[PDB]
RNA sequence: GGGGAGUGAAAUAGAACCUGAAACCGUAUGCGUACAAGCAGUGGGAGCCUACUUGUUAGGUGACUGCGUACCUUUUGUAUA
RNA sequence: ACCCACUCCCGUUGAAAAGGUAGGGGAUGACUUGUGGAUCGGAGUGAAAGGCUAAUCAAGCUCGGAGAUAGCUGGUUCUCC
RNA sequence: GGUGGUCGGGUAGAGAAUACCAAGGCGCUUGAGAGAACUCGGGUGAAGGAACUAGGCAAAAUGGCACCGUAACUUCGGGA
RNA sequence: UUGUCGGGUAAGUUCCGACCUGCACGAAUGGCGUAACGAUGGCGGCGCUGUCUCCACCCGAGACUCAGUGAAAUUGAAAU
RNA sequence: GUCGGCUCAUCACAUCCUGGGGCUGAAGCCGGUCCCAAGGGUAUGGCUGUUCGCCAUUUAAAGUGGUACGCGAGCUGGGUUUAGAACGUCGUGAGACAGUUCGGUCCCUAUCUGCCGUGGACGUUUGAGAUUUGAGAGGGGCUGCUCCUAGUACGAGAGGACCGGAGUGGACGAACCUCUGGUGUUCCGGUUGUCACGCCAGUGGCAUUGCCGGGUAGCUAUGUUCGGAAAAGAUAACCGCUGAAAGCAUCUAAGCGGGAAACUUGCCUCAAGAUGAGAUCUCACUGGGAACUUGAUUCCCCUGAAGGGCCGUCGAAGACUACGACGUUGAUAGGCUGGGUGUGUAAGCGUUGUGAGGCGUUGAGCUAACCAGUACUAAUUGCCCGUGAGGCUUGACCA
């Protein structure tokens, strides 16, 4: 059973799990809007969003705990800088996720996750 | 859990001193003893600590006649009386399991101050 | 929790320091006994001048376990270690002394003389 | 395990009345007349009447 | 006859001696008569409540007009509760005032769910040996029939399958406290199902 | 890879090319088929459909029902598991 | 390292016509190994298991005698009297 | 799966063991989900501790260096 | 024949010691011993443990579902 | 495909326990034997490959059989029948022994029947949303000890009850997670080696989750709660009442009883595919035209209801399904806010020191699945199915 149970496993062991969605957040932050399969997207938002609501308090301890979340100065520079601001008054709901169709290769539903106020 | 919430805080009237994991307290046990009810101490040192509200309980650790007794009490139960603690244990640790396979010099807690 | 092959210290003077469950009494099929229940023990030590012999087949109570006993509130004890009294044909201890604590649940109509011996009641 | 008989042609199409496959959900959408998967940005990217992915 | 409640969790009452009474909490709001069926009309004695609430739009037109004849709001569900010689009339309100603290009552409920349940689980089946050469059947469930004679299986043959998320009844709960200012029922020991799932409560077939 | 056009006597002679069988796989139409037990036929037999010869007819299907355990071999003897 | 192959499990229409993972033995020697060469079919070679001699061994493979022989098993094809 | 020889950096390390890296080279030619039984390969486990089983099979455990200490027996080397 | 006695266990068709009634030992097809050695056979113990009481939870890989590709043994015919 | 084991069984009754009885060389307690009874229950170890057996220690009891001496396309491989080797023995020998001994490859992806689950289709005569009766079926059914009765009955004493009542256990089963614990590679922390983030500091990768210490939700037993019943009916053996045939006797022939864990119910679950397709409440639909092979016909246009489904957000529901909730008239999921819980006093700065470290800020920082709010994000009034009043015959009311 997996009664009231969150996270998906996604195939993956959970070393390479965490290091794919802190990939896939430091891209979304990079470059605003994604396109990944629809599982993903979905297990993204409890990665990303909470990084965007840590980067509205601007100081070197949420700074250093933003960069041990992506181990990216670029990620971190855009979330403290840009993010941070943008979405100052945005009670939550930073992401975006709307359902494309599917994946050529092996049929898996795809997903685009932008940035909500500008993708 | 709303109401379960309401239900527990009715019981939970019973004022118990902060005492913390390493801390030695006494706890003084009603005891039946056939017709006479009296008070019966168990001191110790708190070695685990689990606040749940009403499920809130703590084991204190013993060496009794050579022989060692862990005791998890029911903190909110009547049947703990009283608490209090003698002294204040120095620990970095929440549960202090390790001092089972220590006794002696070896199961000495240092003092808070 | 004591079965069979389980072995217990000895919590009277009887001359036995050691002994092993062989049986746990009292219903067919029983798995385990606590504190309180009887069981049949060999003794699987014992010192020179006891009055019980290495290898002598003895029912015994048991006194003492790690697994504990709990109280009404949901509280429970535990003990260090699993500790036995032997006992005579007559359901009486052999020893005239206890060592170490005993617990309340002893505190029946059969094992009260152990209680009274006991140095600590739980 | 393997059959003892071989299975008849009846037997293999009736196992097979179950195969048939089922019609996606289609929506319009109002901004431009073109079909789409409902609850998915239209392939040309148009979503609940808004252009998303700009191509 | 009872009533129809949601299991709100599982909690613990002290007493003054010091036990503690582990009890279930059940959220009894009030039922309402729907529908008072008699042996004139249809065939035996029962009474039909509803409980709780449904939004206008999830209740169909049919259901809605049957709600409106009793002149009860739509709840979350229906039931019927077969019954002696009572008396109930369209509108009547089932409270939790039915029960005394300390009568017994049977608790049923849908209880958890456990899907596809190996005979270990389901059956209580043994295991196998895990080690000493066992090959790829530890938990395996073995034989299953014996032979040429009678060269079947028996119907209602132990195997594995759906586990839970059936129709539970655990009989002589002790009711330990009535909070009709509330509207809950605390009964001693455990009923089936999770918190949120619908329980009916009622006076103890033995 | 096809649809037309065209060539040719002929292209369903189009280059995997004369003819183009069977197994096997489809599409269309007609009838039958979801309360019913088995070598699947055979005897009886309603209804429906089609066609003319317009009901003592031909074709298709065949509800329901009696009877009915393939073939070869080898054997005293085989539904034979 | 390299050579080996004691145990379990897996694998057994295998990744593999003998393996893999985890453990295991020898590891300056009667050691392991490359290249080239010698010995072979009633023959060789064998620290000897009837082992090995190209996934073939109580007498290799290939062709010939040869369509050996088979008191044995199987099969034997249109019709009627 | 097998295939002879050569080169073989850094930190730790006795080391060509092992761990993490360098120079270089790769992610092993179906993916995407879900997170049933069961199988495979692992992690942890109350109390008990060989009661298992043909058999402690398997697992668990032990494991390094320096120093102290080390029995019967012995072919005087050992055992160790 | 699980001979008998002794030991070891609560209990020992195995083990160790012994007796001698050797069905049917016996002296280079060697007899009897024997330190060291052995992935050798049997038996006992300490430790250790999911071997077991009695299994529980968790982590990967299958199984399951979707998309692509696409075998096998078997098969007199089946309204099995 | 063999013995034994393991797993899982199913049936018989010639019954081992529990239940009911007759006789007894049955005082009581305990027995013996026979009748009735198959509902449930009916050991763990040492030795041995063993089945068995002996032994130890329990138990109410440790039943006897059938089921390919049940069960290897379920497991094992100790025994037993391969190839190696050895002993005794026999044979000149090759070898052999129904003597011993050390070692020695157990394949198969399930088509049909069957079974356990779970769906799709159609039917149930207009359709639909709910609720339901119960023909029938399945599950369950065990038992100890202590106390009172009562040291009473009985008995020289010793010993020691029936009937009835109360309590507390073992085994088995179900549910549950409040508690006690286990787990918890999704939380926190410590720490070894190394690489990196320019460097310090601080962090991250990798090393079984590197190794560990703890631990939320969930799951879970060893934890918690509950269950077997009572009662009724019809009976078995057995005991009768009345009572003749047969002036007596006689439970039987007529008639009337008592009577068991067996049977039928009572308890629990499933259940109208119960095609015999049942019942109840409520909802929806009140248009034309034409034709042929004239009526339960066909075709065309208008119409598309109640409702169902697709799709989406999901779930303590789940293999896929199904089931359940929600889809802006919204708390369905995620986020956010607050709390809770867990861990255990972050970073940075200041201070003390030569330094490791300490101290203060500081129970700090972080915190999964929990609780409560909150439309910030994602759930688009889109499409499809489903129609337009429900045949005929007979009867009774009714018009
Ligand atoms: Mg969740
Ligand atoms: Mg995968
Ligand atoms: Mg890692
Ligand atoms: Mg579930
Ligand atoms: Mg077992
Ligand atoms: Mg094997
Ligand atoms: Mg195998
Ligand atoms: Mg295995
Ligand atoms: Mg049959
Ligand atoms: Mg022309
Ligand atoms: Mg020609
Ligand atoms: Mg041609
Ligand atoms: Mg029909
Ligand atoms: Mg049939
Ligand atoms: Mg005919
Ligand atoms: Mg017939
Ligand atoms: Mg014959
Ligand atoms: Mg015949
Ligand atoms: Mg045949
Ligand atoms: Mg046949
Ligand atoms: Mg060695
Ligand atoms: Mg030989
Ligand atoms: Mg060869
Ligand atoms: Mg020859
Ligand atoms: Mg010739
Ligand atoms: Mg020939
Ligand atoms: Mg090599
Ligand atoms: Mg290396
Ligand atoms: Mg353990
Ligand atoms: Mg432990
Ligand atoms: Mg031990
Ligand atoms: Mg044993
Ligand atoms: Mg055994
Ligand atoms: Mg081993
Ligand atoms: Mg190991
Ligand atoms: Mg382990
Ligand atoms: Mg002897
Ligand atoms: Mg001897
Ligand atoms: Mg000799
Ligand atoms: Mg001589
Ligand atoms: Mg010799
Ligand atoms: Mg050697
Ligand atoms: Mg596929
Ligand atoms: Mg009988
Ligand atoms: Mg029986
Ligand atoms: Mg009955
Ligand atoms: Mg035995
Ligand atoms: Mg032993
Ligand atoms: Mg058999
Ligand atoms: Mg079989
Ligand atoms: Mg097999
Ligand atoms: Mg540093
Ligand atoms: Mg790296
Ligand atoms: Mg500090
Ligand atoms: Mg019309």
């Amino acid at each position: 059973m997996r009664h009231r149970k969150s996270g998906r496993h996604l195939s993956r062991t959970s070393a390479h799990r965490k290091a794919m969605f802190q990939n896939m957040a430091v891209s979304l932050f990079e470059h605003e809007l994604i396109k990944t399969t629809l599982p993903k997207a979905k297990e993204l938002r409890r990665v990303a969003e909470p990084l965007i609501t840590l980067a509205k308090e601007d100081s070197v301890a949420n700074r250093r705990l933003a960069f041990d979340r992506t181990r990216s100065k670029a990620a971190v520079g855009k979330l403290f800088n840009d993010l941070g601001k943008r979405y100052a008054n945005r009670p939550g709901g930073y992401l975006r996720i709307l359902k494309c169709g599917f994946r050529a290769g092996d049929n898996a539903p795809m997903a685009y996750v932008e940035l909500v106020d500008r993708p | 859990n709303k109401i379960i919430q309401q239900i527990e805080a009715e019981q939970m009237n019973k004022e118990i001193p902060a005492f913390a994991p390493g801390d030695t307290v006494i706890v003084q046990v009603k005891v039946k003893e056939g017709d006479r009810q009296r008070l019966q101490a168990f001191e110790g040192v708190v070695i685990a600590k689990r606040n749940r509200g009403l499920n809130s309980a703590f084991t204190v650790r013993k060496i009794s006649n050579g022989v060692g007794v862990e005791r998890t009490f029911q903190t909110y139960s009547p049947i703990v009386d009283s608490l209090s603690v003698k002294r204040r244990g120095d620990v970095r640790k929440a549960k202090l399991y390790y001092l089972r396979a220590l006794s002696g010099k070896a199961a000495r807690i240092k003092e808070k101050l | 929790m004591i079965q069979t092959q389980s072995m217990l210290d000895v919590a009277d003077n009887s001359g036995a320091r050691r002994v092993m469950c062989i049986k746990v009494l009292g219903g067919s099929h029983r798995r385990y006994a606590g504190i309180g229940d009887i069981i049949k023990v060999t003794v699987k030590e014992a010192i020179p001048r006891g009055k019980v012999k290495k290898g002598q087949v003895m029912t015994a109570v048991v006194v003492r376990t790690k697994h504990g006993v709990r109280r009404t509130d949901g509280s429970i004890i535990r003990f260090d270690g699993n500790a036995a009294v032997l006992l005579n044909n007559k359901q009486e201890p052999i020893g005239t002394r206890i060592f170490g604590p005993v617990t309340r649940e002893l505190r029946t109509e059969k094992f009260m003389k152990i209680v009274s011996l006991a140095p600590e009641v739980l | 395990a393997v059959q003892q008989n071989k299975k008849s042609r009846s037997a293999r199409d009736m196992r097979r009345s179950h195969d048939a496959l089922e019609s996606n959900a289609l929506s319009v959408e109002k901004s431009t007349g073109e079909v789409h998967l409902r609850h998915h940005v239209s392939p040309d990217g148009f979503y609940r009447g808004r252009k998303v992915v700009d191509k | 006859i009872g009533v129809v409640g949601r299991k709100c969790g599982m909690t613990r009452i002290f007493t003054e001696e010091g036990v503690s009474i582990p009890v279930t909490v059940i959220e009894v709001e009030p039922n309402r008569v729907t529908q008072f069926k008699t042996e004139e009309t249809d065939g035996y004695r029962a009474v039909q409540v509803t409980a709780g609430e449904r939004r206008a739009s999830r209740v169909t037109k049919a259901q809605a007009g049957h709600f409106a004849k009793a002149n009860v709001a739509a709840g979350r569900g229906v039931w019927e509760f077969r019954l002696g010689e009572e008396q109930y009339a369209a509108g009547d309100q089932i409270t939790v005032d039915l029960f005394q603290a300390g009568q017994m009552v049977d608790v049923t409920g849908e209880s958890k769910g456990k899907g596809f349940a190996g005979t270990i689980k389901r059956w209580n089946f043994r295991g196998q040996d895990n080690t000493h050469g066992n090959s790829v059947s530890h938990r395996v469930p073995g034989s299953i029939g014996q032979c040429q004679t009678p060269g079947r299986v028996f119907k209602g043959k132990k195997m594995s399958g759906h586990l839970g998320a059936e129709r539970v009844t655990v009989q002589s709960l002790e009711i330990v406290r009535v909070d009709a200012e509330r509207n809950l029922l605390l009964v001693k020991g455990a009923v089936p199902g999770a918190t949120g799932g619908d329980v009916i409560v009622r006076p103890a077939a033995k």
